[PDB]
């Protein structure tokens, strides 16, 4: 974010499991999964101020 | 701000999109000035290690001069591209909303009334 | 000698160079700002034959 | 002879010498023909000019 | 010379120098909107990646 | 404008790159030539001002001035030559390098069209006068006095560059041919007030006022003959003419924000042309006329008419000549007895006859001896004073009385009385400060015989 | 100190804030700042004396302290909001704790108490790491969540590390401690501007940084710790007078030099928001900060205190200190104003 | 609670003067207890009991110098009939410096806190009617 | 009492060269400097400049403001107008107010 | 759940109180700081439990790693603090003060 | 005017640094005063907002 390298090299680090959506063992689901997903999928596009 | 604009490319000095600019004289004033901090610097490393300063070193005095311009000329080339891509989202911005941004229609000074303060 | 004469009064050129320099960098600025010339409402004219420009 | 403690720097490193004659002509040769290429680019990026 | 150079030199002078107060003016405005409504392209704010959600078939199907 | 700078930075390699011995000589030269180069400015066949570029011009306020400070670099210098004989080659280039940049940041100061760099500049030159000051004066106060000089200037230009800024961001440009046309009445309330506060405050500390005035004689009297010369000369008259620039925007709460500083200003001229009554520090004497005299332009340019700006730079001219005059001669008995004290050395008419006559016309210059230019610009203030109230003449007036007195009382007990018989070390004059005084006076003369010059944008 | 120690410490020093700047993840920021104050200890207390020991505690219960409250607002703004990065929908007690915390950190007032003394105790090449390098991570946590941060809180902060580094900084003899009251007030700047443009405060960040290490250069020159000591420079090292002078100027905040910048450009921004009093105040109070250094340059350049008759030798022998550097940055923080364009957008 | 200390401008100066009166002297004690803490903790005492006497003097002296302020403004707002004057409230910060001199014991102190309140209480007054803001919020 | 060297002892600068001019000890110098002050003050500048100046022509439309203020009065009077009118601007370009 | 964790912020804000509030020793401020991490340790391990997000279970582990690595380094520093005024007193590091 | 303007301002400020500087060098004391930053900053926000 500050120093965007992975997304330079294109790699995952520590982004792949920031938020409760994304991918967990053995295709388990968290809780309120689907409504992270709407939420994150509303705020694409627009930024932070459009999306509060 | 201008980070989160759409096709900002993460870590990059020249996005390609800038090769439309016209590029900056070789004998610009400020190249011409960082070949002057470039020399100055010369001097002054021959000063503090006391060395003859105008006399020694003339190849680390070139080295500097030349690496200064360098740095300049491709520093200066990034930042004409922002403040051009600065003046592109301006104007786009005014274009889209214009009724945020209207005409002035502005008087003349038949019509305006300015008091008069005298002087006494 | 002829080295020991130019070592010093070689010094002698600076002052007039910057002159001349700065002579030259008012006739560019006076170049960059020619975006008025013949279109002032005040010494508009009609152009002369073969005066291809009303001044640098 | 003059010092007793043999100097650093009495006779030159040559190494360093080449190295910085080389930088300097190389990086003022990029440079150039650099800027060129770029005047030629935004030319040809708007109708030659 | 003179004097018609010194007097349209002027003239031009004006011109940028307005020109460049307008353009500042407008600039302060257009950041203050821009702030203010969200728009672009400037002061967009990150939100979380989209891409790194998992659209799987989960072990559970309310999910 | 760059053909009159661009000479300027070039006598500085001049400086450093010359033999030891001819150091001095070429500097002195190209110094004299630039002077020279400076006097284009004054082909002005019209009504519209000179502007070379969006940074640099030059109006009939700033060529006056930019003269003056192209002219005093030489005499700087020649005055300089008999202190730092003794100090090694590098101290001397050091010297002239300040005096050279102390020039080119003056010269630019006054082209200026936009505020900005004007005060940037304003602040440059700072460094090089409190380098002089500190590093090339002789007693322990020095450094209070360097103190003192930056603090005063820099607590009353803060709120100057803060006004500038608001000023910016409210109007789009500092430029002073656009905030000339581009104008509106200033609504009157506390906020515009403190504008117009943190507007001049900066230039009255420099000027300066009488409330605020104690780095001047500490300066004077610590710094210098170069210093003291360059200060009272220019770095007063800076104030003055960034008042008169900046008073465009403040209409019309200069009508009811001016009664103070007016006030200050003329009673103030009063205490201090009597406080060069009783004073031993010939150095303060002069400090304290000089605050006596910048009164006077301070008060002219706060009821802002014709009359008062002309009288106001004509003051300031003549001021500044004479002042760097009375300095340099001072500073001629200093190096025989190494005392600033004017009742030590009391009959030196009987040793240097001619040395004398030069104190005579300054001291005559000094007071309004006409056709003097030091007095049309007392006379015009005074009369755009009277316009201004009717009952200003008596504090002129008795101004007036007081400055005959003290400089009476200088020239007497200085030169005429008894000869202290114990000043076996009175060596003759130098024909170096005799062409001192000699550049100082001629120029007062030409003035004298064309004042058309020094009139300003009102004339 | 053997290669293999020193290559794993520096590297890990090195190391910490750039897992900080390069994740996205809060927990990695927060083991990137363990990681520079868990490897930056050893090289304060190498020397192996009581200041270092006490330095290094002081730092350490601090450093300590601060990431545990900040791993407290990370822990809280997953239990809220499901997700580890923050959020416009974050608490304001949560943020507001956080900033407290980087500033304990970062060492602003009213919570500096702790950096003029760990300054002190240390040796100096260290005092340089942790006065710039160690600055950045905090600054880039800050820079992140910039739109989120309460301007009255950081604003008080502000004003109260320039009264602060102003009023200690005016009656310290040691040298140290005077660059820690600088690094304090250059850091009320720094985050004056923050949450209205954080593009300033990073250039204010790389202006006071190449402007500190060229100071610090020149104390470690003759290992100078004290206002008589650097008055003896006329005799040691007399070519370092004017970059000397210059670089304080500079850091004080004087035209026609490169250290005027931020504070302007700082200003003008602030004003743009119409923060009046905020930029006036701080102004006034750089012009206290300006004014020891300008006693400094008094006692170091403008005038010659005594010397002794051991410095001779001095004379005598021969230097190979400073290096390139010095003069390059020395000449790149004072005369780069002309520039300003291209440093400030 | 802020709408307390906000009740000082739900009418003009000149009225409510009590209220004016008993808000600045919570304001100052307030401001008396936060420099006690500091002062306590650092710079501590020999006892805690010559702690707490620190601190009730402090906060005693802070507490009359905000009593002093607003009762001298509101009474100029009654007396010449000028509630929008900031030279009322200069007058009140003077009375409250002169007050922290009768504390302190020392006529400078008086009259630099005299030339310093005034100016800073006359200065919140024009911002107070020009709208001017303090802790302003980032719009750019 | 610590080490320091006497204050030294005034010296009389005629006393070995009694063609002194005040510039320098070096006699060659003293001369050449005085010689260079003298003539690039007195013979190029006060005078080249002073005649420079005294020959610039309608400083600041002087002159020329004269002969126009001749013709004027002079069409003026034979035109029966008066030599100034109250109102440097014709009413006609004015637009005062519609005050009610 | 919003009782525990109500009841383990409170006990983080304890254990934050006494690191703040000194006494004679330090090891009992570096307990204090072990007890803030249990805390947390347990804060998140709850949280990630409570969400069935056991794509964040190797966070608390990561956080206990690094406590241990600060505590031993706080261990260290005692050491030396000891041995230079034989107590690990915190009144006695008070040089500094120039 | 010297006792007014620069020797007030001068008494002014080396009084105030004489309160801000002359600590006692003791980590127990500053870890108070952060806790009564701490507490302010919460009371601050609470009465500011909740
Ligand atoms: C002629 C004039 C010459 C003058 C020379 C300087 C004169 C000497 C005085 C200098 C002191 C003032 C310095 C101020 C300054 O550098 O700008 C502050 C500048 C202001 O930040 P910014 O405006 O927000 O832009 C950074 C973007 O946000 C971050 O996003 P981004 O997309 O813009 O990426 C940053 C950009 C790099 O551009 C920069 O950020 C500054 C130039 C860095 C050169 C890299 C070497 O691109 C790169 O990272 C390069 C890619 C190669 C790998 C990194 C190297 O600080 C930074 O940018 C640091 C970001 C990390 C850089 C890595
Ligand atoms: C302004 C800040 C000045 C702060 C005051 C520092 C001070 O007190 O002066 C040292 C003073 C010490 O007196 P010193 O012991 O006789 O000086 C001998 C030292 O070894 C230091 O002098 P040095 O003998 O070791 O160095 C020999 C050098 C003398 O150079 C220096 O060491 C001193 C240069 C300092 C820079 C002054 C330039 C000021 C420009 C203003 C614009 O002789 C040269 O070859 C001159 C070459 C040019 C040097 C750079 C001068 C600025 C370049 C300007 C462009 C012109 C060239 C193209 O104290
Ligand atoms: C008598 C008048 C009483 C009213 C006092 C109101 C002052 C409120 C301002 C904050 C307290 C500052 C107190 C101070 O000036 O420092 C005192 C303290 C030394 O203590 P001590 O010597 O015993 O008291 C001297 C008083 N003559 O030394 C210190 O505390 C220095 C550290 C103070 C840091 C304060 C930071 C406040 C930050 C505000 C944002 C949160
Ligand atoms: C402005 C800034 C001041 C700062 C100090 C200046 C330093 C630089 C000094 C360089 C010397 C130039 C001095 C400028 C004044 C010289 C003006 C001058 O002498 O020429 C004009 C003078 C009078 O003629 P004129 O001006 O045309 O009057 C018409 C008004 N209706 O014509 C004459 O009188 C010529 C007669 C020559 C006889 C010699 C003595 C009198 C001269
Ligand atoms: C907050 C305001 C504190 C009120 C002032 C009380 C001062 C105080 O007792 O704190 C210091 C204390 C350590 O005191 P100590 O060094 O052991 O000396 C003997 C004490 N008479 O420090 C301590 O006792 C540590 C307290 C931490 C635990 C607090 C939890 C209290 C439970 C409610
Ligand atoms: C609008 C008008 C603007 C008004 C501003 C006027 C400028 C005010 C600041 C100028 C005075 C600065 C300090 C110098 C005062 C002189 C005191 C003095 O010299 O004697 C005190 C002495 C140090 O002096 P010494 O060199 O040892 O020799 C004399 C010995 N009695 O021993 C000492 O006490 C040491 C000196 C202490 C001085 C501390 C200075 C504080 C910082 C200066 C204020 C900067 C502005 C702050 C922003 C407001």
């Amino acid at each position: 974010p500050f120093l965007d390298i992975q997304k330079k090299l294109g790699i995952s680090l520590d982004r792949h499991f920031m938020f409760l959506s994304a991918e967990q063992p053995y295709k388990n689901a968290a809780r309120c999964h689907a409504f992270e997903k709407e939420w994150i999928e509303c705020a694409h596009g627009i930024g932070g101020t459009r999306a509060k | 701000m201008m980070n989160g604009r759409p096709g900002h490319e993460p870590l990059k000095f020249l996005p390609d999109e800038a090769r439309s600019l016209p590029p900056p004289k070789l004998n610009d004033p400020r190249l011409v000035y960082m070949g002057l901090l470039g020399y100055c610097t010369g001097l002054m490393d021959n000063m503090l290690r006391m060395r003859p300063v105008m006399r020694a070193g003339l190849h680390r005095q070139l080295l500097f001069v030349t690496s200064f311009v360098f740095a300049g000329y491709f520093y200066l080339k990034r930042q004409n591209y922002l403040y051009a891509v600065k003046d592109h989202d301006m104007f786009g911005y005014i274009k889209l909303h214009p009724e945020d941004f209207p005409e002035k229609e502005k008087k003349t000074y038949a019509e305006i009334l300015e008091p008069f303060h005298p002087v006494r | 000698t002829l080295f020991q004469l130019l070592r010093e009064h070689w010094v002698h050129i600076l002052v007039p160079a910057g002159f001349v320099f700065g002579c030259y960098l008012d006739r560019k600025d006076d170049e960059k700002l020619t975006a008025f010339r013949n279109k002032s409402m005040l010494f508009q004219r009609e152009l002369r034959p073969n005066e291809e420009v009303t001044w640098k | 002879k003059f010092y007793v403690r043999e100097p650093v720097n009495a006779k030159p490193n040559w190494l360093a010498v080449g190295l910085s004659v080389g930088a300097s002509v190389f990086m003022w040769i990029y440079l150039i023909q650099t800027h060129n290429e770029d005047v030629l680019e935004y030319k040809r990026r708007n109708g030659l000019e | 010379d003179g004097p018609e150079k010194n007097y349209e030199k002027t003239l031009a002078i004006l011109q940028i120098e307005s020109e460049k107060a307008e353009l500042r003016l407008k600039e302060q405005e257009v950041r203050r909107l821009m702030r203010a409504r969200g728009d672009g392209p400037w002061y967009q704010f990150p939100t979380p990646e989209k891409e790194f959600i998992d659209h799987s078939p989960k072990a559970t199907p309310d999910n | 404008m760059l053909k009159i700078i661009l000479p300027s930075l070039m006598l500085l390699p001049l400086t450093w790159l010359s033999s030891p011995k001819k150091t001095w000589t070429n500097v002195t030269s190209y110094s004299f030539l630039i002077s020279l180069t400076s006097l284009t400015l004054l082909w002005q066949t019209d009504e519209n001002y000179k502007n070379f570029s969006n940074m640099f011009s030059s109006d009939p306020l700033s060529t006056p001035l930019i003269i003056l400070t192209a002219w005093l670099l030489p005499l700087m210098l020649m005055a300089s030559q008999n202190h730092l004989k003794k100090d090694n080659n590098v101290l001397q280039k050091l010297y002239i390098s300040m005096l050279i940049s102390l020039q080119i940041l003056l010269i630019m100061t006054f082209s200026a069209t936009e505020l900005i760099m004007f005060y940037i500049l304003f602040e440059a030159t700072l460094i090089p006068t409190l380098i002089i000051i500190t590093r090339w004066g002789n007693q322990t106060e020095r450094l209070n006095a360097g103190i003192y000089f930056l603090f005063y200037t820099l607590i009353g230009s803060i709120p100057l560059l803060i006004a500038l800024i608001l000023i910016q961001n409210h109007v789009g440009t500092l430029n002073l041919m656009i905030l000339s046309f581009t104008t509106h009445t200033l609504d009157a309330s506390w906020s515009n007030n403190l504008l117009w506060l943190a507007c001049m405050m900066a230039f009255l500390i420099k000027m300066p006022l009488y409330g605020v005035h104690l780095w001047l004689p500490k300066a004077h009297v610590e710094a210098p003959i170069a210093g003291s010369m360059i200060l009272a000369a220019i770095l007063l008259k800076l104030g003055s003419y960034g008042m008169i620039r900046i008073s465009i925007i403040l209409d019309p709460l200069t009508k009811y924000m001016a009664y103070p500083f007016i006030l200050l200003s003329l009673w103030g001229m009063i205490m201090t042309s009597s406080i060069c009554l009783r004073q031993t520090d010939l150095k303060s004497l002069i400090a304290y006329s000089s605050v006596s005299h910048m009164a006077l332009v301070i008060a002219s340019i706060m009821i802002q008419t014709p009359w008062s700006f002309m009288g106001a730079t004509m003051l300031m001219i003549a001021h500044g000549l004479t002042s760097s005059l009375l300095f340099c001669l001072a500073n001629s008995n200093y190096e025989r007895i190494h005392s600033r004290t004017m009742i030590m050395a009391r009959g030196l008419q009987m040793v240097f006859p001619l040395m004398a006559t030069w104190w005579l016309m300054a001291s005559l210059a000094n007071l309004a001896l006409p056709p003097s230019i030091n007095l049309m610009g007392e006379l015009f203030i005074t009369m755009s004073l009277f316009s201004w109230s009717n009952f200003t003449i008596i504090l002129m007036g008795i101004n007036i009385i007081i400055t005959g007195m003290y400089s009476m009382y200088m020239i007497i007990t200085t030169q005429r009385g008894k000869l202290t018989n114990h000043m076996i070390n009175l060596q003759p004059s130098h024909t170096r400060e005799l062409t001192l005084m000699a550049l100082h006076m001629i120029p007062l003369i030409l003035l004298t015989t064309s004042p058309k010059l020094i009139t300003g944008l009102t004339m | 100190m053997n290669p293999i120690t020193l290559a794993i410490i520096y590297f890990t020093i090195f190391l910490g804030p750039v897992i900080t700047m390069s994740s996205t993840n809060l927990m990695l920021m927060w083991v990137g700042l363990e990681f520079s104050l868990l490897a930056i200890i050893p090289m304060l207390i190498n020397k192996k004396n009581p200041r270092s020991t006490e330095a290094a505690t002081k730092y350490f219960v601090t450093q300590a302290t601060a990431s545990m409250i900040i791993l407290l607002a990370i822990v809280l703004n997953y239990k809220q909001l499901g997700t580890w990065m923050f959020q416009q929908q974050t608490n304001g007690l949560i943020l507001n704790m956080t900033l407290m915390a980087l500033s304990m950190k970062l060492g602003l007032a009213p919570f500096h108490f702790w950096l003029p003394e760990v300054t002190q105790g240390i040796p100096l090449h260290m005092g340089l790491i942790l006065l710039t390098w160690q600055k950045i991570a905090p600054l880039s946590i800050l820079i992140q969540i910039y739109p989120l941060l309460n301007s009255t809180i950081i604003l008080m902060l502000a004003i109260t590390s320039i009264f602060m580094g102003a009023w200690g900084g005016l009656n310290q003899t040691q040298m140290r401690k005077i660059m820690a009251y600088s690094s304090i007030a250059h850091m009320g700047w720094m985050l004056a501007i923050l949450p209205y443009n954080p593009s300033l405060t990073l250039l204010n960040l790389m202006i006071y940084i190449i402007l500190t290490a060229p100071m610090f250069m020149a104390l470690m020159l003759n290992n100078s710790m004290t206002i008589n000591s650097i008055s003896l420079l006329w005799n040691k090292t007399p070519a370092m007078l004017t970059m000397i002078s210059l670089m304080l100027l500079s850091l004080g905040g004087l035209p026609p030099l490169t250290g005027f910048l931020p504070k302007w450009i700082i200003i003008t921004e602030l004003m743009k928001n119409n923060c009046l009093i905020m930029a006036t105040l701080m102004a006034m109070m750089a012009l206290l900060n300006l004014f020891f250094y300008t006693r400094l340059i008094y006692s170091t350049s403008l005038t010659m205190f005594p010397t002794n008759n051991n410095s001779k030798m001095m004379t005598h022998q021969t230097k190979t200190k400073p290096n390139l550097m010095f003069s390059t940055l020395a000449i790149m923080s004072t005369m780069t104003l002309p520039l300003a364009p291209q440093l400030i957008t | 609670v802020k709408r307390f200390f906000e009740s000082y401008h739900e009418v003009p100066d000149g009225t409510q003067c009590h209220r004016k009166t008993y808000i600045t002297t919570a304001l100052g004690g307030i401001c008396g207890i936060i420099g006690s803490a500091y002062s306590v903790s650092l710079n501590p005492a020999d006892s805690t009991l010559e702690a707490v006497a620190r601190v009730g003097r402090y906060t005693f002296t802070a507490a009359a110098i905000g009593a002093m302020f607003g009762l001298t403004t509101c009474v100029s707002a009654q007396v010449r009939e000028k509630p929008d004057d900031p030279l009322n409230y200069f007058i009140g910060g003077c009375a409250g410096g002169l007050t922290l001199g009768a504390r302190t014991h020392s006529y400078g102190t008086a009259a630099m806190g005299c030339v310093y309140m005034g100016t800073a209480a006359a200065l919140f007054k024009i911002g107070k009617l020009e709208g001017w803001e303090l802790f302003p919020t980032p719009k750019v | 009492q610590w080490q320091e060297d006497p204050e030294p002892e005034d010296e009389n600068v005629y006393a070995k060269n009694p063609d002194f001019h005040g510039y320098d000890s070096d006699p060659v110098v003293d001369v050449w400097n005085m010689r260079a002050v003298f003539f690039f003050g007195f013979s190029i500048v006060l005078v080249f400049g002073t005649t420079f100046v005294a020959y610039v022509p309608d400083y600041r439309m002087q002159e020329w403001a004269r002969r126009e203020a001749e013709r004027l009065v002079k069409y003026r009077e034979v035109n029966g107008l008066p030599i100034m009118e109250s109102n440097y601007f014709d009413p006609s370009k004015i637009q005062l107010p519609e005050d009610d | 759940m919003p009782s525990t964790f109500f009841n383990l912020t409170m006990a983080f804000s304890l254990s934050l109180l006494g690191t703040l509030m000194f006494r004679s020793h330090l090891m009992s401020t570096l307990l204090c700081l072990e007890g803030m991490v249990l805390s947390l340790f347990i804060m998140t391990s709850v949280t990630s439990l409570n969400s069935n997000s056991m794509s964040s279970m190797p966070i608390p582990i990561t956080i206990l790693v690094f406590a241990a690595c600060e505590a031993a380094v706080g261990l260290a520093l005692l050491v030396k603090v000891s041995n230079t005024y034989g107590t690990d007193y915190v009144q006695n590091l008070n040089l500094l003060q120039c | 005017l010297e006792k007014t303007i620069p020797k007030s301002t001068s008494t002014l400020h080396t009084n105030m640094t004489t309160l801000t500087t002359n600590q006692k060098g003791l980590i127990k004391l500053y870890f108070m005063s952060f806790l009564i930053n701490i507490i302010l900053i919460i009371i601050l926000y609470s009465i500011n907002l909740e």
